[PDB]
């Protein structure tokens, strides 16, 4: 614990970094993840809310 | 089968050719909800369970996520996230 | 809050005429499809006519087309159904159809033909 | 009004839960801000928008 005060930034920026990606793994509220399941029977006025 | 006892007859391991079933005039709704039917044609799925019923002429818009009535609140009800077609056409000739 | 009552039934003879009604409370009938159904002792129900719910047409079972008449009226909040030539084999509890959300029956009248 | 500088950072502090607070009656864009109205009165895949 010496060097922590190097280790808690690179550690807090790779912690940021991981929240960033572990964004990616959602839909925010629609039927889907996948971009097409989503849209492309739906009718092109209603799936783009 | 009626809506009561709604037939399930799953279809598993063939190749599903859905322009066939696209270009037939004969069906009335065509309503659809999942991923494109131009690209029906193009992608591949896990299972089907197709479903054959018959309903009332003036019921048609009670099959959609989330509708009300007797047929969906009560007999038959689709989830709101139900990736499917609804295919549709009058069997007054029949019936 | 929906509630179908029904009157205008009594006894006529083979080839009388009678009127009934199905007066409505809580919903207009401007929007939803109206029917009657009629219930024989010893038969199963079945139905008698139709109208759709923009007023335009008309529609009726096989054995009554041509004989009997359904009429609306939008203002009074009732649907009536007008009897001519009647059979006895028409002998049945006449009840009063509509789907508003959920399909409401009333206790109906009953119409007899002797 | 000596101590300016530590009340300023309480008053900011306590604006800031307090304006934090303030908007939880906001509808942004709703028929209403409260949740059981909106289920009880509306149909549920239209009440998800």
């Amino acid at each position: 614990s010496a060097l922590g005060k190097l280790q808690d930034v690179v550690n807090q920026n790779a912690q940021a970094l991981n929240t960033l990606v572990k964004q990616l793994s959602s839909n925010f509220g629609a039927i889907s993840s996948v971009l097409n399941d989503i849209l492309s029977r739906l009718d092109p006025p209603e799936a783009e809310v | 089968a009626s809506v009561y006892a709604w037939n399930r007859k799953r279809i598993s391991n063939c190749v599903a050719d859905y322009s066939v079933l696209y270009n037939s005039a004969s069906f009335s709704t065509f309503k659809c909800y999942g991923v494109s039917p131009t690209k029906l044609n193009d992608l591949c799925f896990t299972n089907v369970y197709a479903d054959s019923f018959v309903i009332r002429g003036d019921e048609v818009r009670q099959i959609a996520p989330g509708q009300t009535g007797k047929i969906a609140d009560y007999n038959y009800k689709l989830p709101d996230d139900f990736t499917g077609c609804v295919i549709a056409w009058n069997s007054n000739n029949l019936d | 809050q929906v509630q179908l009552v029904e009157s205008g039934g009594g006894l006529v003879q083979a080839g009388g005429s009678l009127r009934l009604s199905c007066a409505a409370s809580g919903f207009p009938v401007k929007n939803f499809e109206m029917e009657w159904y009629r219930k024989a002792p010893g038969k199963e129900r079945e139905w008698v006519a139709a109208i759709q719910s923009g007023g335009v047409e008309t529609y009726y079972a096989d054995s009554v087309k041509g004989r009997f008449t359904i009429s609306r009226d939008n203002a009074k909040n009732t649907v009536y159904l007008q009897m001519n030539s009647l059979k006895p084999e028409d002998t049945a509890v006449y009840y009063c159809f509509v789907y508003v959300g959920r399909s409401y029956i009333g206790q109906g009248t009953q119409v007899t033909v002797s």
